[PDB]
RNA sequence: GGCAGCCGCGAAGCUACCAUCCGCUGGAUUAUGGCUGAACGCCUCUAAGUCAGAAUCCAUGCUAGAACGCGGUGAUUUCUUUGCUCCACACAAUAUAGAUGGAUACGAAUAAGGCGUCCUUGUGGCGUCGCUGAACCAUAGCAGGCUAGCAACGGUGCACUUGGCGGAAAGGCCUUGGGUGCUUGCUGGCGAAUUGCAAUGUCAUUUUGCGUGGGGAUAAAUCAUUUGUAUACGACUUAGA
RNA sequence: GCAGUCGCGACAUUGCUAUACCGAAGCAGAAUUCGGUAACCCUACUGAU
RNA sequence: CGUGGAGGUCAGUGACGAAGCCUAGACCGUAAGGUCGGGUCGAACGGCCUCUAGUGCAGAUCUUGGUGGUAGUAGCAGCGAAACCACAGCCAAGGGACGGGCUUGGCAGAAUCAGCG
RNA sequence: AGAACUGGCGAUGCGGGAUGAACCGAACGUAGAGUUAAGGUGCCGGAAUACACGCUCAUCAGACCAAAAGGUGUUAGUUCAUCUAGACAGCCGGACGGUGGCCAUGGAAGUCGGAAUCCGCUAAGGAGUGUGUAACAACUCACCGGCCGAAUGAACUA
RNA sequence: AUGGUGAAAACCAUCUAGUACUGGUUCCUGCCGAAGUUUCCCUCAGGAUAGCAG
RNA sequence: UUCACUGGGCCAGCAUCAGUUUUGGUGGCAGGAUAAAUCCAUAGGAAUGUAGCUUGCCUCGGUAAGUAUUAUAGCCUGUG
């Protein structure tokens, strides 16, 4: 439907995010995650650690260093989850993991499209009110992303003038919709109301 | 050994880079965080002990120390970094233009034969109403506010036989990067020299690599808290006097250091055997941490400096010591 | 002692509890002690929140630095027979993890939110929206032709032209003034056929080379010797128009 | 272990046969104790092209 | 289905080329195999109805002969082996008994010299 | 460990079970269309991130036998009771005189102990459930009296 | 075992291709196709015998 | 011997056909308690008590508790 789709991490559920668009990078569909330090993941944040830290001390015993990689970086982390979920080592894998992009926040030119969000995978609709929740962007600092204040600042820094961007569409629709209103009533809007339009 | 310096390939390269600065504010003014030099052999150096409820309170000691000929190191262009979810990005460069043939022979890998083109072109940009230096400065005004300054040394009055310059990156301490930027280019091609930056008694730390052993050694290392005994600069008469004998000498010893060149000019002397050989080329960053421990904050007054001859075992201190103990000789009537 | 050693000293190597200098500081914490607190109209360190803190974890620092991660900068061959670099023009190859209009831009919450209006300018008053994007521009002309007028002077493509913004992967945008096509907003004058009842019935981009024209630069690296701050061969590190 | 007291009979029941940090013990101080945080070969190895 | 020889036949094929061989060429058949397209070859060979067998190979630590890595290595700038070889060298897990090519994961960076740990 | 009968293996392909001869279905010519067994319908993985009723935060749950029992975890049932003559709880008041019963005795008066657990009044008070003082003193729970409001507490099953 | 050889651990030609328990057992296609045990000779040795399959 | 037509080769479409098979639309039938519902009518019953009446009562005549089986709402049962 869209040659490229820009996902919003925000309020989102890893495991649900994660299925999806490895089903849309099989189905031949490129999707682009943004946001991704604002990720969620279900249940508390010691037990996500706990859950961790038990995957990372299963590294290798017969070889640390040959052993697995522990990113810190929530997108690398939403990545290896999403591999989880893909036929890697075959062709069809490698070529569908060149269709996914995932950067923390919104870096350019991203952040100047428009991004869409699947509502199958959003924590407030798939999560019972009152229930805990762990977040991808404190869960990594906490086991060492030493980038998170410098995302939460350029992320503020960009929604300052996001701000005054929108303001100006907001004028420039409100005024679009007051020239169409003093232009209805006419014959061409009235037929076209008959219409459906 | 520690597994933290394994493993034990050999360095990358001889001149060791700072891989971390000291920790900045924003309100203090511009101020350099480190140096260089080159290791010109040790001395002994025997000094009074101030030191309060000490074994040895109030009594001399006698250490040894290392001196770094530290020439006047003049500056060649300053570069922004600016931070990214990725990590620190070398956003701009922009150079003095007045770039030496020592760091065109250091970008020269066989300068005999190359045609020596190096820096023609971007001289224009400088060599003219420009302009573009200012827009460039003004972008990094705008810009990230963390700057670095890239330095060279003057090998030609080094005595050494390497004859070829290190280009080196030492940030500023300075709020404000504006004032920053400012500064540099007022600064720009000029030469700073020891005494602007340190300070007698400062504590600091020095980097290096080891000496070779046959692979045995040859790595980066290292040395913190590290006491800063002596800055003696070449214009500045009797550099190896204290205040007690108080000899017009300088710390160069009979017959100069071994396997080194007979230091005249701008040098430090601090505490400890800093690590590298003669001849290696050395860093000294200032104390990332400002650590307000009595040793740090206790001060040393010098009594006398070594200045006996190295090779074999010293006979005298100075040469006006041996011909007057020895009154006359053939060699001499 | 001109042949092979001893005596005493003896640098420089070999090389040391036989010596010499040095050996980090900030958070998240569990245990634990308390705060507010119903469940159980009283209590309670815990269930919602919350204070401090462990030889615990992560950070600062240190060492290496993906030769398959990345950014900036100097030089970029006047002869690799005008050679080489950037553009416009014309022909081929090269293939495409796979267009067949538009990847159409606030932020936060979801026991809440927007849009319009007003003054009391706020956690303020009034109306209304969603309940999916089944959404919005644009969608008529031979895959979109040759031409005449009407009403507006707006819309849109062209190279331009004044300025600013965007450093996260900025490499894109808004506009200010004119010219030049179309303008299906409205009404007309002609070609369409034969591919025969259809064969994606072909119009997109990644690069390269042979050629023309218009701008630009016109230098390096390795080996040999030398050198040492290195040695196990390689490697590494210096110098001589 | 055997036996007994309490249609199968659950606990009681009698006969013989390292350092560091926490709460406490009658912790005056020091010291001590208890319970917790728990201390001619593959893959090779390493230097290096 | 295929081969050596033999009995009768095709008044068989064949120096204008028969066997054998090669043939990243085309056919026939489920198959042993048969046929044809193209290159060397040079004097013999096939179908049909029957008899006969020293009649069909993938191994027997098989026999005769030859050729590979080891190896341009040990060894005595040059000459120059032998032993060995179903086939190669990253690991965790389960296989309810054996895991080295089974399964699920992490990952693997060409090639290449040295000190033995 | 021993008698004995039936089904697989033996001599056995195929589907699912991460994988396992003994687990469930199914037993076999070369092909096309359609419908299924067992097992599955989030991805690797072909199929609904189907609908409906509830349970669980597990601090390596759950997708796979020693353990009877405990948890001021959670969520449903059975038996007793008290209830607008006042369900549990909360707040205030009485909580007695004989008596300081007798004894071990410098003191055990209700609380270092033994035998008893005496009688009167009531609305109810144990020769006292504890705190504590050298004993007395003072508070007190359980028993009752005043304000608030309605279902509550106990014993079991699951 | 027979006949010869040399000598300070024997060898040479025949019976001898001399006495079981390992190893090996060669082209294709179609149909049928089990068994792993009953019986006493008791069995330890070995066949006989019965069933299945023609 | 000039060219054409026809039979002859590689791939499909159109219309209707025979076999296997998947998925929609619509009509007519017999059975239920001759479906039960729903609806219409009649006599009663009740409150989670509608109209109306009474006693406190703040919000001007405003609300709680009583009454009131249908009045300025409706519901249930039995019956046709």
């Amino acid at each position: 439907v869209e040659p490229v789709v820009v996902i919003d991490g925000k309020g989102h559920l890893v495991g649900r995010l994660a299925s999806v668009v490895a089903k849309q990078l099989l189905n031949g569909q490129k999707i682009v995650v943004v946001r991704a330090e604002e990720l969620n993941i279900s249940g508390e944040f010691f037990r996500n650690k706990l859950k961790y830290h038990d995957f990372l001390r299963k590294a290798t015993a017969f070889n640390k260093t040959r052993g697995p990689f522990h990113f810190r970086a929530p997108s690398r982390i939403f990545y290896k989850a999403l591999r989880g979920m893909v036929s890697h080592k075959t062709a069809r894998g490698k070529a569908a993991l060149e269709r996914l992009k995932v950067f923390e926040g919104i870096p350019p030119p991203y952040d100047k499209k428009k991004r869409v969000v699947v509502p199958q995978a959003l924590r407030v609709l798939r999560l019972k009110p009152g229930r805990k929740y762990t977040t991808l962007g404190k869960l990594s600092t906490s086991v060492g992303w030493k980038y998170e204040d410098v995302v939460a600042k350029l992320e503020a820094k960009r929604k300052v003038s996001s701000a005054e961007y929108y303001a100006k569409k907001r004028a420039f629709t409100k005024k679009v919709a007051s020239a169409n209103a003093t232009a209805a009533e006419s014959d061409v809007a009235k037929q076209l109301a008959a219409l459906g339009y | 050994g520690h597994l933290g310096f394994l493993p034990r390939k050999r360095a990358a390269s001889i001149r060791a880079r700072v891989k971390a600065f000291p920790k900045d504010d924003r309100s203090k003014p511009v101020a350099l965080t480190s140096f260089l030099g080159y290791k010109a052999g040790m001395t002994t150096i025997v000094r009074d002990l101030d030191r309060p409820g000490s074994k040895f309170h109030k009594r001399e000691v006698v250490e040894a120390v290392t001196v770094v000929d530290t020439p006047p190191v003049v500056v060649v262009g300053v570069v922004g970094y600016v931070e990214t979810p990725r990590g620190l990005r070398s956003l701009t460069t922009v150079w003095a233009e007045h770039l030496s043939d020592e760091v065109k022979r250091r970008f020269y890998k066989n300068w005999y034969k190359s045609k020596k083109k190096a820096f023609t072109k971007y001289s224009a940009k400088y060599a003219q109403d420009g302009a573009g230096i200012e827009r460039e400065l003004a972008r990094i005004k705008k810009y990230a506010s963390v700057v670095r300054v890239l330095v060279h040394t003057q090998i030609r009055k080094t005595p050494l036989a390497q004859k070829k310059a290190h280009l080196a990156e030492i940030q500023l301490n300075g709020g404000s990067i504006s004032e920053k930027v400012d500064w540099a280019r007022e600064h720009f091609e000029k030469t700073v020299a020891v005494d602007s930056v340190f300070e007698q008694n400062e504590m600091i730390d020095a980097i290096a690599v080891t000496k070779g052993h046959g692979q045995r050694g040859y790595h980066s290392r290292t040395s913190i808290n590290h006491k800063i005994y002596r800055v003696g600069k070449g214009d500045d008469e009797a550099n190896g006097a204290t205040s007690f004998d108080r000899t017009k000498k300088t710390i160069t010893p009979m017959g100069g250091f071994v396997h080194y060149g007979e230091i005249k000019n701008d040098f430090i002397m601090v505490k400890g055997c800093i690590p590298g050989n003669r001849k290696r080329i050395v860093t000294l960053r200032k104390s990332l941490y400002t650590n307000t421990s009595r040793k740090a904050l206790e001060e040393v007054s010098l009594k006398w400096i070594d200045t006996a001859s190295k090779f074999g075992k010293g006979r005298f201190q100075t040469p006006a010591e041996k011909h007057a103990f020895m009154g006359t000789l053939k060699k001499d009537l």
